[PDB]
C-alpha cells in the first residue's frame, strides 16, 4: 500500500519533470531556427562576371 | 577460348570562350 | 531579372561560321556549367545528345565585332527563394546599387515566411539549404532534425507536434481554469 | 465597399514583426500623414529613436526581447510551479 | 581563352587460347 | 445574337487531324490559388503525381 502510495508520487514527479523539460525543448527550437532565418536574409550573395576560365574543371 | 575488348586512348580538342556582360 | 527554371537545364544554339553557344545545368565534354560559352572542336562529336561538327576553315578579313566591357555583379543570398514565391521573372537589383539597398528589398517578404504548425518539416528543410553555405555543420543538424519529424516511426512525432500546435488556445483556456480553481482552494486552505 | 474589400485582407497581414520594426512604424507614418499628422510626427519620432539613438541599441534590445518570447514564458510557467508548492508547503 | 582535351572512346580486339599441361 | 442554319455542302477528303483525348486533375482550391496572385499562373502538369 506505502509502495504503490509512493510510486503514484514519484511517477507523478517524472510525469512533471518529463512536460516542464518537452516545453522547454520545444521552446529553444523555435527561438533559434528563428534567428538563424534571420542571419541567412542578410549574408552577402554570390558574384557572377561572365569567366570561363575561372570555372574550368580538369 | 576467350574474346575480349581492351581499350585504349584518343581526344578531341575543345577551345571555349567568353561573353562579356551574356550579351 | 531573376526567374526560376526546371532542372536539368540545356540549351545550345548552332552559330553560323561554325561555332555553338551553350548554357547548361550540367558538365559534358568538359563544358563547365551554369556559366555561358562559345565552343569550337577540332573534330566530330556528341555533346548533349548532338553532334558538335568540325568547322570548314574560312579565309580572315578585317573585323567589325563590338568587345563590351566586363562587369561583376553582386546578388542577394537567398535570390532562388525570392524568384520561388512569385511565379513570374521578377526585378531583383540594379547595376550599381548598394549592399544596403539591394539588402532592404525582399527583407520583410522573406521574414514572414514564418514557422508553421502545417508544414514545420517542409519549413526546416528549407532553413538547411539556405544555411549551408554560412553554417555547415548547423545544416546538418537541421536535416536531421528534419528527417526524424518526417520519417522515423511513420512520422507520428511530426503528427503529434503539428497537433499540440493547433491546440495551443484550448490548453491555455484549460491552465487558466486551473489556476482560478488552485487560488480559491489555496486561499480556503489559510485560517 | 467593393473597391475597399478588394486589397483589405492582403493589406491586414502586412503585420508588425520583431525583425523589421523600425522599417514598418516608417510606413504607418507615411501611411497615416494625411489622416492625422499629429500622430504620424509621434510615430516618426519613435520610429528614429529605434534606429538613431545610440548605436541602434534599443532597437537591438527589443528585437531580442522579441525573439526570446517563447523561452520567456517557459521560465515564468517553471517560476509558478515552485512558487505554488513552496507556498502549499508552508500552510498548517 | 581555355583550351580542354575531351577522351573520346575506342577499343582493340584480344584473342587468348590454351596450353594444355603447359606444353 | 443569330446561330443561322448553314448552306448544305459537297464531301471532299479530308486532312482534319485527331488528337488524343486526356483527363487532368487539378488542386481542389485552384480558385483561390488563381485570385490571390492577379495574375495567370502556373498550377500543374500534365504527367504531375498528386
Ligand atoms: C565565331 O565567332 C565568334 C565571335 O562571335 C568568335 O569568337 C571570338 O573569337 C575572337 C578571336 O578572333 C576572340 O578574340 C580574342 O580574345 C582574346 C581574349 O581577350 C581578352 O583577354 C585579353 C588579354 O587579357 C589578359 O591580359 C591583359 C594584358 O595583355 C590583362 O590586362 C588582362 O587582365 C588579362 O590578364 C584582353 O586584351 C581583352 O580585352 C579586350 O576585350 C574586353 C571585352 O572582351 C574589353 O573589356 C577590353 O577593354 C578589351 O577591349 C578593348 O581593348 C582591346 C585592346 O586591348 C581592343 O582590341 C578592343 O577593340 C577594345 O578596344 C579580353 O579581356 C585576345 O587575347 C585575342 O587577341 C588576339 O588578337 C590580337 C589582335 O586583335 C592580337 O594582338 C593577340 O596577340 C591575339 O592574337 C582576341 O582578341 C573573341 O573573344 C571571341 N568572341 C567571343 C564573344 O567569344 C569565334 O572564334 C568564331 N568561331 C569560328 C569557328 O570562326
Ligand atoms: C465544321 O468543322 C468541324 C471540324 O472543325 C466539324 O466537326 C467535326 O465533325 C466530324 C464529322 O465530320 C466529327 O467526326 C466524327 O466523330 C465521331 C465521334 O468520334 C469519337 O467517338 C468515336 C466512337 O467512340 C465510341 O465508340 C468506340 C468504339 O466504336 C469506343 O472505343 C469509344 O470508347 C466510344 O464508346 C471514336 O472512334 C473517335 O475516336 C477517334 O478520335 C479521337 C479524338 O477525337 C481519338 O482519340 C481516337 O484515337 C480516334 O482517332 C483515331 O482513330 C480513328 C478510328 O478509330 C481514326 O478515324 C482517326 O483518324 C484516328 O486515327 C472519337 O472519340 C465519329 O463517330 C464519326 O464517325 C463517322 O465517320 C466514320 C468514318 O470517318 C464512320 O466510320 C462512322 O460510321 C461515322 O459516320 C466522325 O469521325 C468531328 O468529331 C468533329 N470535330 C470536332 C473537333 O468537333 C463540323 O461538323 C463542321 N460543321 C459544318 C456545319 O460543316
Ligand atoms: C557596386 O559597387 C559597390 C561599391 O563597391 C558595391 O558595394 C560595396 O560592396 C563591398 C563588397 O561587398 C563592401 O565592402 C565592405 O566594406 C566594409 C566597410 O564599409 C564601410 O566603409 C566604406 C568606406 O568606403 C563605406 O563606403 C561604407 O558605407 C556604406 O555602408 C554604410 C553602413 O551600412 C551605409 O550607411 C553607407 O550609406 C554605405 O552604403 C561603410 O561605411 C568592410 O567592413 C568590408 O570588409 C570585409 O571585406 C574585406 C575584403 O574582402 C575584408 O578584408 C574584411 O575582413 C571584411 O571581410 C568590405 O570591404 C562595401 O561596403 C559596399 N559599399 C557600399 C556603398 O555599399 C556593390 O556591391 C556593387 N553592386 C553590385 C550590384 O554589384
Ligand atoms: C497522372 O497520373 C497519375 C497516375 O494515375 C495520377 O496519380 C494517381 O492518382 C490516383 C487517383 O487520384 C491515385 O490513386 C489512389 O491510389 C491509392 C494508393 O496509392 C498507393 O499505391 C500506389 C500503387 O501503385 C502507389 O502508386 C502510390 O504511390 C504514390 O503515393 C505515395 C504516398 O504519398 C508516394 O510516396 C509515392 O511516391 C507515389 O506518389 C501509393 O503508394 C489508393 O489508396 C486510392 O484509393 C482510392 O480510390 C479508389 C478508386 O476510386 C477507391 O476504390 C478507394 O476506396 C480509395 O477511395 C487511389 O486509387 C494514385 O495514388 C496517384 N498516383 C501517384 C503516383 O500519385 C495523377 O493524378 C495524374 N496527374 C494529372 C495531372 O492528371
Ligand atoms: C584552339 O586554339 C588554338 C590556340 O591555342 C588553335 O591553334 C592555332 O591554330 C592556328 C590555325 O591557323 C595555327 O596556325 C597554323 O600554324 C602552322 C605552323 O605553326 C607555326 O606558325 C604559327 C603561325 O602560322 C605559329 O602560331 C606557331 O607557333 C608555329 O610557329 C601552319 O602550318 C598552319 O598553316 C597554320 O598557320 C596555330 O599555330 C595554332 N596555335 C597554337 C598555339 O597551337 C586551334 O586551332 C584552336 N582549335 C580549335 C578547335 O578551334
Ligand atoms: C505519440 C508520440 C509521443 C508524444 C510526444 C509529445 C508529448 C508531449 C507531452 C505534453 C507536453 C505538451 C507540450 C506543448 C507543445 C506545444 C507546441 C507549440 C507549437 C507552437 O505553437 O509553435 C508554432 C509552430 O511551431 C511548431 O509547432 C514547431 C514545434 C517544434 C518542432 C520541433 C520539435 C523537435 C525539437 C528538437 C529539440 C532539440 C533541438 C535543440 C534544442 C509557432 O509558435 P507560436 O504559435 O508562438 O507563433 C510564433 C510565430 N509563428
Ligand atoms: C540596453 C538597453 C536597455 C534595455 C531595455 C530593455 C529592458 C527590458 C526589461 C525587462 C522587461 C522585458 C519586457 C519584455 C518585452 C518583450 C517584447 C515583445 C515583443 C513582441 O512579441 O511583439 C511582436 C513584435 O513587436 C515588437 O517586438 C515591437 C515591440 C515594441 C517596439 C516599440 C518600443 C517603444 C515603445 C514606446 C512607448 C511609448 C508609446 C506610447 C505609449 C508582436 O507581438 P506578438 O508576438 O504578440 O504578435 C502579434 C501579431 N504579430
Ligand atoms: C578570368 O579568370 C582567370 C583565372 O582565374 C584569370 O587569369 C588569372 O589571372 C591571374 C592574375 O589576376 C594570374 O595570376 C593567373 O595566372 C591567371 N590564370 C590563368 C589560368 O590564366 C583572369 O584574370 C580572369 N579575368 C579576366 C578578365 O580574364
Ligand atoms: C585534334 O586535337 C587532338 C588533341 O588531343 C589531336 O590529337 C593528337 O593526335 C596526334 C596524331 O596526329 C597524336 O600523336 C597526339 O598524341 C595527339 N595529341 C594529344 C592526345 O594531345 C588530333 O590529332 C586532332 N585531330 C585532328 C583531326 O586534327
Ligand atoms: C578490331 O576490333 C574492334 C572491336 O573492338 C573493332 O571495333 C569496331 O569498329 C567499328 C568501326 O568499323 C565500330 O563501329 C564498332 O563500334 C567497333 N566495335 C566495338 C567497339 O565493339 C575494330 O574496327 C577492329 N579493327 C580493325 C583494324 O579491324
Ligand atoms: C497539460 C495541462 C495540465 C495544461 C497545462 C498548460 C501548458 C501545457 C501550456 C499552457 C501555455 C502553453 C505555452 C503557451 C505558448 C507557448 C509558445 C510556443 O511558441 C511554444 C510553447 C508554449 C511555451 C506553450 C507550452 C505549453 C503551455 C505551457
Ligand atoms: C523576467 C523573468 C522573471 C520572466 C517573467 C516573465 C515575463 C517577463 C513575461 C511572461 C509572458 C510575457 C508576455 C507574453 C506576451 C506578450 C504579448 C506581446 O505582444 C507583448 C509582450 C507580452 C505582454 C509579454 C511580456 C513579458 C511577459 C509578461
Amino acid at each position: 500500500y506505502t509502495c504503490c502510495a509512493t510510486s503514484s508520487r514519484v511517477l507523478a514527479w517524472i510525469f512533471l519533470v518529463c512536460i516542464l523539460l518537452i516545453i522547454v525543448l520545444v521552446s529553444c527550437f523555435v527561438t533559434i531556427s528563428r534567428i538563424q532565418w534571420n542571419k541567412d536574409i542578410q549574408v552577402l550573395g554570390p558574384v557572377i562576371d561572365w569567366n570561363v576560365t575561372q570555372r574550368a574543371v580538369y | 577460348s576467350l574474346r575480349m575488348q581492351h581499350p585504349v586512348p584518343k581526344y578531341v580538342e575543345v577551345n571555349m570562350t567568353s561573353i562579356p556582360q551574356g550579351v | 531579372w531573376a526567374e526560376a527554371v526546371k532542372e536539368p537545364f540545356v540549351q545550345v544554339n548552332p552559330l553560323k561560321n561554325g561555332s555553338y553557344l551553350v548554357l547548361a545545368s550540367s558538365t559534358d565534354c568538359q563544358i563547365p556549367p551554369y556559366v555561358p560559352s562559345i565552343v569550337t572542336v577540332n573534330e566530330t562529336t556528341s555533346c548533349f545528345g548532338l553532334d558538335f561538327k568540325r568547322p570548314l576553315v574560312a579565309e580572315e578579313r578585317l573585323s567589325f565585332e563590338p568587345r563590351l566591357p566586363n562587369l561583376q555583379l553582386r546578388l542577394p543570398h537567398l535570390v532562388g527563394i525570392i524568384a520561388k514565391i512569385k511565379g513570374i521573372k521578377i526585378e531583383v537589383t540594379s547595376s550599381g546599387e548598394s549592399i544596403k539597398e539591394q539588402i532592404e528589398r525582399a527583407k520583410a517578404e522573406l521574414l514572414r515566411l514564418d514557422i508553421h504548425e502545417g508544414d514545420t518539416p517542409a519549413w526546416i528543410q528549407q532553413l538547411a539549404a539556405a544555411t549551408k553555405d554560412v553554417w555547415p555543420a548547423a545544416a546538418s543538424a537541421l536535416q536531421g532534425i528534419g528527417n526524424f519529424l518526417s520519417g522515423t516511426a511513420q512520422g507520428i512525432f511530426g503528427t503529434a507536434f503539428s497537433l499540440l500546435g493547433y491546440l495551443k488556445p484550448i490548453l491555455i483556456g484549460v491552465g487558466v481554469i486551473l489556476l482560478v480553481i488552485l487560488i480559491f482552494k489555496i486561499v480556503s486552505w489559510i485560517p
